[PDB]
């Protein structure tokens, strides 16, 4: 449920664990390039097709 | 009388359940789950 | 197969996230003795003066 | 060194699949290998806490 | 099902709050009546002397 | 080759900050039990 990080240290640990999660995903970038490029081939083998 | 403070020990030993009963609540609060350990409820676990 | 790689990528970020939410969890319950020792300490010592 | 193609190879799908059969064999393998490692280091902080 | 595990395992939120404060209350006081509790015998002894 | 060099060297901030508080703790007990080893053998003379 609900959690409220940082009760008993006063820390910003939640704002650090937020960037965390932000900066984990960039793994993720080119894999999303990739299927944007292929996706777009795809859709150009459709266009010549027509 | 010198040699012992009945006094000081009474409030370590009250100070210590209190901080017992503090930690049990913060650890709960934290991770939003009311089970973190077999101690807390047998069957809950299983369940 | 890229999908594939996605979906594998994603269980990976998601468990790291829950282990360093483990660890914080941990560090947190602690700070608040700590904090309580070091107050203690200053009450003590300041009150023998 | 690999000698020169005497003839067209036969049934080259065959080898292509069998080659590729034995790749994702290891990816496989070297998948599964990097959770049993995330299990080992989740095993390793607990018993570092206790 | 993912309803009745979340019930069965999440914690409260007001009970949770609720008992954390009066432990810091309690713990506060207690650091503070034990230095006091030291430093009384300390002066009834020093003074009768 | 980044995500390998950053495991290899980057540092984890809860064993940090925990030694941090330990050793903050550690250091502000040392400084009071020095001013009461001083004060020991000065009621000594005292009482002399």
């Amino acid at each position: 449920s609900i959690s409220s990080l940082g009760v008993g240290s006063n820390l910003p640990l939640d704002q650090l664990l937020t960037d965390l999660t932000k900066n984990e995903k960039g793994r993720l970038t080119p894999i999303t390039k990739q299927q944007s490029a292929n996706s777009a081939k795809l859709t150009a083998y459709g266009t010549l097709k027509s | 009388v010198i040699n012992t403070n009945s006094l000081s020990l009474l409030t370590q030993n009250n100070l210590n359940k209190s901080q017992s009963a503090l930690g049990t609540a913060i650890e709960r609060l934290s991770s939003g789950l009311r089970i973190n350990s077999a101690k807390d409820d047998a069957a809950g676990q299983a369940i | 197969s890229l999908t594939k790689q996605y979906l594998s990528v994603s269980n990976s970020i998601d468990e790291t996230v829950a282990r360093y939410k483990a660890q914080f969890t941990q560090l947190d319950t602690m700070m608040s003795k700590l904090n309580n020792t070091s107050s203690y300490l200053t009450q003590q010592f300041t009150a023998m003066n | 060194l690999a000698e020169a193609a005497a003839t067209t190879t036969e049934n080259p799908l065959q080898k292509i699949d069998a080659a590729l059969a034995q790749v994702d064999t290891l990816r496989s393998d070297l998948g599964a290998v990097q959770n049993r490692f995330n299990s080992a280091i989740t095993n390793l902080g607990n018993t570092v806490n206790n | 099902l993912t309803s009745a595990r979340s019930r069965i395992e999440d914690s409260d939120y007001a009970t949770e709050v609720s008992n954390m404060s009066r432990a810091q209350i309690l713990q506060q006081a207690g650091t503070s009546v034990l230095a006091q509790a030291n430093q009384v015998p300390q002066n009834v002894l020093s003074l009768l002397r």
